[PDB]
């Protein structure tokens, strides 16, 4: 859970400041057989520990789906581009 | 058969000591200790994948015949 916290904090704290190499996060649901590209929601990560769980640690996360993981990135798309593109 | 050779504990071979003194004329002492052990379940699989321990719920009851004093 500490490593999860540190990973989320590396993705979130230096997201608006500095620079992060990745543009998005890949979320894999092997159990549901579904895949999506996700970004941290506005609600964001929420960790809590409670009386009747003295040894455990509970996490609550919300995400927003950028799109299907099978499709390619907007910036990595190639148009038809038949013939010369540059008017010399 | 004999005390010096039996394999089992009995009411006659045990003494209950409280604050350094033997309890007189008790009838039974019984102790329950429960860890609140609970299994951790999971979506997609019906069975739990480990147990964990919650609260040390520990108790002893003493039942005794009333000594005339003390």
């Amino acid at each position: 859970m500490e490593e999860l916290q540190s990973r989320v904090s590396e993705y979130a704290m230096q997201g608006g400041s500095g620079n992060v190499s990745g543009s998005y996060l890949q979320f894999f649901n092997f159990t549901d057989d579904s895949y999506y590209k996700v970004h941290l929601a506005p609600q964001g990560l929420k960790i809590t520990r409670s009386k009747d769980e003295p040894l455990l640690f509970r996490y609550e996360i919300t995400l927003v789906v950028i799109g299907s993981l099978t499709e390619a990135d907007r910036s990595a798309v190639t148009t038809e581009e038949f013939g010369n593109v540059k008017p010399n | 058969a004999s005390e010096a050779k039996q394999t089992v504990h009995t009411g006659n071979t045990v003494l209950l000591m409280i604050k350094g003194k033997p309890v007189g004329r008790a009838q039974s002492a019984s102790g329950q200790r429960e860890y609140g052990t609970t299994g951790v379940y999971e979506i997609g699989s019906i069975m739990p994948q480990e147990h964990v321990y919650l609260r040390y719920e520990g108790t002893i009851t003493v039942e005794r015949l009333r000594m005339k004093k003390e």
